[PDB]
């Protein structure tokens, strides 16, 4: 079992100080840590420490005694020796000397492996993006116009990956890495034999414990200790070094950064040297200095270079705080550092916000971390009564006006006040908008205006919060469990006391074994007043894991019943309240929210194709405010939210409870300094406690703060009658100040015309955020007329910045998942090249990138492999043929493959059917050279795998092929049935069934056993059924590590089980064995595909052999969609060209047209006049009867019977089937079941942070016109032929280019293409089977509802299903 | 004159409200003591 | 006499909008915890929500 959870492999724990230091005084290792370095644990009686702990003992004083016999200089004292002891920060500018190139054979193995692996498929690769582009444009060049300089194909990124710097480093600390996780799961079995590792390489001495690493360089003089998470850390930071340089070397536009980068790195490495762990500091500040410098070329000379100067001062008080620099050489260093940020391009300016990580994390202490919060909290803040109550009447006008919007216009329940005017009396009787300079002057009576009950909202609304897995904390009474045993045995013996208990219980887990649980009687603990009364409540902080700035470097967690009660007060304000104020712009649909983030940018850019139009950008830090909320500043919005929902007493329960409890950080290695104080309560307000803070938690009861912070953004508008459009998100805050200005003026008398009128507004939001009591300094905002920033990415000028070495700085070599397998592996890659083509990177090289990573992948998967096996057939099989890895890593997923990135995908996230797309890249591969056609000969005549009537149902447009799904999905299945089998909670008192998969089985062969099988519509009825909302219902679960370790303990797996998760990397590699070494012997009729053959011919092919034994040569229909690329013949037009498919033939096509003079970074006047480009389209019913306030079960079951309906037939009898159905979901009779289901034509059959497709830079100005074509598959093929096209046009003008000195046209001719086919559907198809006997959960509400429809709605049903009979 | 008294007794009304919402806003405003809103 | 308390009513309105006035521009403060007392001496507080109606109701 151990084999299964085996030690993280990246960083996902917070670096602890006291933990490195704790380890190297238990063995007494040698170091020059001063007595105060050490906190609380010089005070340790290190004796009875070593005394206990006995093996770790043992290892530590081995590996002191052998850093003492290789270097014998460690035994002098008083620091007389020249050798230095440095801890993590410090050895930055030394990681390059510690190398043990001898002494290790397995990376070298490595690259080798994956070089001659890279050189068998770069001249097929080339070839293949070389027809791609002749494809799509009918000119070679489509990739390389930017670039032509250098075209790296994928041997070149391969030898300039493998020979750059950091990859010496990378592949030692690589070594040490997979060293010190074998010998931690070696120490975990219990060998307690060999679990000290020693390279005693020259120049180099490096000692692995599983619990430290010893490294010393004799070159330097410098012996270092690291933890296993600091090993983490320093190997996931080199192996971002080696990312971000490698693409600096290799793309073309990153090129200018490379050196830069590089400075830069050097620079901050001496810096951390010479400061320690305050460099963090440096680096947190060049965080903004980035937006600093970017808004160093706006056209206004009153706002240029105010930020800049600020962070330089900034900077400088860093340096020289403690005097390690002087004044000129802190200057020096200042200028050293902003030198490389001038002279470069605003996108090239903004990737340079991936050098965050880069220099690692600091080593927390939670004295340090808690002494950031008790100031933010415990402090005096005054607030301004007036500001108060005028942002509160602003909350209540928005409260107001948004339940007018909604709910047919009517005003809310509502109360006057004794001193309200006529004109309040009369705007109220008629239920008229309250407009916003009406609520500004009569701001004394829009508040103190009650708002009654207007929701009917319940806890148990949503069962998806209750299902997530949050850290509780422990009870009061044992508070100190958390810290080491070791720690504080003896001041527990001292004071003659036992010792506390520990605790591990996790909320999913408490509240899955709960009998009688009621999210009312939950409620009832805020509600009532209890939590203000329970001696048991505790709520702790703990340190945050890859954290580099001061805020935020702790998350609270707190008891079960508060925890429980937070989570339900949230979600009551997510789904009610929160939805009546949209004044800011952010919404759970990502691509209207993108859309409308474009709007917001674009709103300057006017061209000349009287008054205009401009706009200032004000963007805002809101990090700081959830210890700056105060109750007396919140109450009143506190207490109106409470009558709206009926609830007595509910949202102001934060600060009332944290300002009667004692709060602290809970590290194990970071005890109490003082050993006297054993209980939470009598402790003072230093060291690691917090004693009585004023202020709010981060996360918690964010949706007020968020409400309250949009009620002051509008109040301080209207004060200062400016037009804005704010897009306020919790963490940042974006306001694009608007304002009118003359046409005619020039662009920077225009722009400071602009930041004339948003000085008021900016004046009256820093008044109005004092008076709440949040001071606005420099740092938080920042004004620029040109960009602002949302969800840590930049708008510049109708642009979205690219960032694109930020995300390659995250591509590492395994992913953090517990399965480890390789195709988990290969999809992370993938799914960060797909980031890296959405980022502006050459999409050539970010192909060639995603093949090289997933051939390095799985070669270091096979050269390191993670368990031993007693044969390696399979791995020799593998290793001895590198023909066989490159085939494997070039086989698309869905054909058992590793190669997760499509062709199609460089352009379109919207894929459809993911086999066509596979097969449409095999045939690429084929042609071109990287694969071979009795591949894909295999693959047709590959044999059936163990598929059933479910697995076709759960997921379509996946093959009979055995291990298609990694290990991951396995384990977290294992721990959802865990845990839902052992759930017996009164909701989910009847979800689990022991025959749940056998009846799924059934009901998929229902729908699937018919004359055509059509997996989608068996997808989507299962999903809206009974046993479908079980499944979904189980599908909550959050599926943790913790979590999945829990259910391996308590339901432990078979022995085969055990055997076959812990070598599926082997089994899956046997299984391509047989497909990807030799042409086996296949049917013969398979002669007649070829790489010609449309890809959808093929698709139908595979999948109607791959199910063979189960459909028994039956087709399956309405799954094939055409590949993006292959489906269109695009053709780009030049000055004098002409199209050549127009020209012959060929009359459909999708027009693009991209106009000349375009100069991004310029004059708006100058160019072209710019638009929100397409972004994508989604869903957007027309039934026979509109239901308001339709259950989730009823609108469900009303899906079900229009899928039913539309794909089956319409005979009486295929209602009646439905009206089952749907009947094992609600109540209704058969006649209000017809009447109210929608309309069953043209089913879309739809099933189910912040990532752009793109950077929208010359996208803006094209043109698109489906005129001369067609125009729901066929929506979706023209919406991908859009994209497509789209990314085609942004692609041929890469971010390294700027300009547009002719004007281009793209024609993307669809018509006359193989792919695009007929649609016929609907026929009648009745069951080959009886109606299976499905249990139906009758009393859970979440999956039946016994009343769907009210009396009056029953009526109305009747009448409407009446008058269609009799008016036809 | 009454008349008069009348209508300026209004803005006494409106005024002296508006203190009284003022007041109680404040009451409201003390984290000593939890207050609840009726029903 | 009826015309003395017309002027007097007068004197009133005028008070009561400048204690308005003031009561407008009044400033909540929080104390905090600069002190760092122990919360089991600065408990001196209500565990107990009591339904006191403000403006309204
Ligand atoms: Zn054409
Ligand atoms: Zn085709």
């Amino acid at each position: 079992l151990n084999e299964i959870l085996l030690p993280e492999v990246h960083l996902n724990s917070p670096i602890v100080r006291y933990k490195l230091f704790y380890y190297i005084l238990h063995g007494q290792l040698p170091n020059d840590l001063e007595p105060d370095d050490l906190g609380p644990l010089a005070n340790q009686n290190w004796k009875a420490i070593r005394a206990e702990e006995s093996q770790v003992h043992a290892r530590l004083k081995q590996i002191r005694v052998e850093l003492i016999a290789r270097i014998p200089s460690l035994r002098w004292t008083r620091s007389q020796r020249e050798i230095a002891i440095l801890i993590w920060p410090r050895i930055l500018p030394i990681l390059q000397a510690y190398d043990l190139r001898q002494s290790m054979q397995l990376p070298t193995v490595w690259e080798k492996l994956t070089q001659s692996t890279v050189n068998l498929i770069s001249d097929g690769l080339e070839r293949v993006v070389l027809h791609i582009s002749n494809q799509l444009t009918g000119k070679p060049n489509l990739f390389t116009r930017s670039r032509a300089y250098s075209i790296p194909s994928t041997r070149e990124l391969s030898q300039i990956w493998f020979n750059n710097e950091w990859s010496g480093s990378v592949k030692t600390w690589l070594m040490i890495k997979y060293r010190m996780r074998q010998l931690i799961t070696n120490q975990k079995t219990g060998e307690l034999t060999d679990l000290v590792t020693i390279v005693d390489t020259r120049s180099t001495l490096c000692i692995i414990t599983p619990e430290l690493v010893a490294l010393y360089s004799s070159e330097h003089k410098a012996l270092t200790y690291l933890t296993f998470e600091m090993v983490l850390m320093v190997t996931d930071m080199l192996e971002g070094r080696l990312n971000v340089s490698s693409l600096c070397t290799a793309s073309h536009y990153l090129s200018p950064l490379k050196k830069r980068i590089e400075v830069l790195l050097t620079l901050v490495d001496d810096l951390a040297l010479l400061m320690g762990d305050k460099v963090y500091g440096i680096v947190s500040s060049l965080e903004s200095f980035v937006y600093a410098q970017l808004q160093y070329g706006d056209p206004v000379i009153d706002i240029k270079g105010t930020f800049y100067g600020f962070i330089c001062n900034e900077i400088l008080d860093l340096l020289t705080e403690d005097n390690i620099f002087t004044e000129e050489e802190a200057n020096k260093v200042l200028l050293d550092l902003t030198s490389q940020f001038d002279n470069l391009s605003p996108d090239l300016t903004a990737e340079l916000l991936c050098i965050m990580r880069l220099w690692g994390h600091p080593t927390l202490t939670a004295s340090q971390a808690a002494s950031k919060v008790r100031e933010s909290m415990c402090a005096p803040k005054v607030l301004d009564f007036q500001t108060i109550m005028k942002t509160l009447a602003f909350f209540h006008a928005i409260l107001i006006n948004g339940y007018r919007r909604s709910h047919n216009g009517i005003w809310p329940p509502t109360t006057l006040h004794g001193n309200a005017p006529k004109s309040l009396i009369e705007m109220r009787h008629d239920n008229s908008e309250l407009k916003y300079e009406y609520v500004l002057k009569n701001w004394k009576s829009i508040s103190m205006l009650r708002i009654h009950k207007c929701f009917d909202a319940s806890p148990d609304e949503d069962l998806s919060i209750f299902m997530k897995d949050k850290a509780i904390s422990c009870p009061r009474q044992d508070w100190m469990g958390v810290f080491r045993r070791s720690l504080i045995k003896q001041r527990y013996r001292d004071a003659n006391r036992p010792l506390p208990q520990p605790f591990n219980r996790r909320l999913l887990l408490n509240f899955l074994e709960d009998d009688r649980f009621d999210p009312i009687k939950e409620l009832e603990y805020v509600t009532s007043g209890e939590y203000l009364r329970d001696p048991e409540f505790c709520a702790s902080y703990s340190l945050k894991e890859k954290e580099i700035k001061a805020t935020g470097r702790i998350f609270a967690k707190m008891t079960k019943r508060m925890r429980s009660c937070q989570v339900i007060a949230e979600s009551l304000l997510a789904n009610h309240a929160g939805k009546l104020m949209r004044e800011n712009g952010v919404v759970l649909d990502q691509l209207k929210l993108t859309k409308s983030l474009l709007t917001m940018n674009q709103i300057g850019i006017i061209s000349e194709h009287g008054f205009e139009i401009a706009a200032c950008f004000l963007t805002t830090d809101l990090t700081k405010y959830c210890l700056n909320w105060r109750y007396q500043v919140i109450i009143p919005f506190a207490r109106t939210l409470n009558s709206m929902y009926g609830i007595p007493h509910l949202f102001e329960w934060i600060h009332l409870r944290l300002m009667r409890s004692t709060l602290y950080v809970g590290d194990p290695f970071n005890p109490p300094s003082d050993p006297t104080q054993l209980d939470l309560d009598t402790a003072l307000n230093d060291d690691i406690f917090i004693v009585s803070p004023r202020g709010g938690i981060e996360g918690l009861c964010q949706k007020l703060w968020t409400m309250i912070s949009i009620s002051t953004i509008i109040l301080s508008a209207t004060e200062a009658n400016t037009r804005v459009m704010s897009m306020v998100q919790g963490d940042n805050q974006a306001i694009a100040i608007t304002t009118r200005v003359v046409r005619s003026l020039s662009h920077s008398e225009k722009k400071e015309q602009a930041y004339k009128a948003s000085k008021l507004f900016f004046e009256r939001l820093r008044a109005n955020n004092h008076g709440i009591g949040h001071h606005l300094k420099e740092q938080e905002t920042i004004l620029s007329s040109d960009f602002f920033i949302y969800s840590k990415r930049v708008f510049y000028k109708g642009r979205i910045l690219t960032q694109a070495l930020k995300n390659v700085s995250k591509m590492c070599l395994t992913a953090d998942i517990l399965g480890d397998c390789s195709q988990a592996s290969c999809s992370n890659l993938a799914t960060t090249v797909m980031r890296l083509t959405e980022n502006g990177v050459e999409k050539d090289l970010c192909y060639f990138l995603n093949a090289f990573m997933t051939i390095r992948q799985l070669c270091y998967d096979l050269v390191f492999p993670q368990t031993k096996s007693l044969s390696q057939d399979i791995t020799n099989a593998y290793l001895n043929h590198p023909i066989l890895i490159s085939r494997l890593c070039l086989l698309p997923s869905q054909l058992g493959g590793l190669n997760f990135l499509s062709c199609s995908r460089l352009f379109n996230r919207n894929i459809g059917d993911p086999l066509v797309s596979a097969i449409a890249d095999v045939k690429r591969l084929i042609k071109a050279g990287c694969l071979d056609i009795w591949v894909l000969y295999n693959i047709l005549g590959r044999r059936p795998g163990k598929g059933k009537w479910s697995t076709l149902a759960a997921d379509p447009y996946t093959l009979n092929i055995d291990y298609l799904v990694p290990s991951t999905t396995f384990l977290k299945k294992h721990a959802q049935y865990t845990l839902m089998e052992r759930s017996v909670n009164p909701m989910l008192r009847g979800v689990f069934s022991e025959n749940a998969a056998e009846e799924e089985e059934e009901l998929a062969q229902y729908l699937l056993d018919r004359e055509v099988v059509m997996p989608r519509v068996a997808h989507v009825i299962l999903a809206q059924s009974s046993c479908g909302r079980r499944k979904q219902i189980q599908g909550y679960l959050d599926s943790t590590r913790t979590i999945i370790r829990y259910s391996l303990e308590v339901r432990p797996l078979s022995a085969k089980k055990l055997n076959t998760v812990i070598e599926y990397n082997l089994l899956y590699l046997s299984y391509n064995l047989e497909i990807i070494e030799k042409p086996n012997i296949v049917q013969p009729f398979l002669n007649a595909i070829n790489v010609d053959t449309c890809s959808i011919d093929i698709a139908r092919s595979l999948r109607k052999l791959s199910w063979a034994t189960l459909l028994n040569g039956r087709p399956i229909e309405g799954l094939e969609t055409p590949d993006p690329i292959e489906l269109v013949h695009g053709c780009l037009i030049i000055g004098s060209d002409e199209c050549e498919h127009c020209s012959s033939g060929d009359d459909k096509f999708t027009w693009f047209f991209l106009p000349k003079g375009i100069r991004l970074d310029d004059d708006p006047a100058s160019n072209p006049p710019i638009r929100v480009p397409y972004i994508g389209s989604k869903t957007d019913v027309a039934s026979m009867a509109y239901i308001k306030g339709a259950s989730v079960s009823l609108k469900s079951a009303l899906r079900l019977a229009g899928v039913y309906i539309w794909a089956f037939g319409d005979t009486e009898e295929s209602w009646q089937d439905a009206y089952e159905l749907a009947s094992t979901r609600v109540n209704l009779t058969l006649e209000q079941l017809q009447s109210l289901t929608p309309l069953p034509t043209s089913a879309n059959l739809v099933h189910r942070k912040f990532t752009p497709a793109s950077s929208y830079a010359f996208s803006s100005f094209v043109h698109i016109s489906n005129d001369c074509q067609i125009l729901t598959d066929s929506n979706l093929i023209y919406q991908q032929v859009m994209i497509t096209g789209l990314a085609l046009i942004e692609t041929w003008n890469n971010p390294p280019i700027n300009f547009s000195v002719y004007e281009t046209t793209l024609h993307l001719h669809t018509g006359s293409s193989c792919c695009i086919r007929p649609v016929e559907s609907c026929v009648v198809n009745p069951p080959l089977l009886p109606v299976p006997l499905i249990n139906v959960p009758q009393m859970n509400k979440f999956v039946y509802d016994p009343e769907p429809l009210s009396l009056l709605e029953m009526e109305k049903i009747e009448d409407i299903a009446y008058q269609t009979r009799i008016g036809g | 004159m009454v008349t008069q008294i009348k209508n300026e007794l209004s803005t006494v009304k409106t005024t002296l409200a508006t203190i009284e919402g003022m007041m109680a806003t404040v009451k409201i405003m003390d984290p000593g003591n939890p207050t609840g809103v009726p029903v």
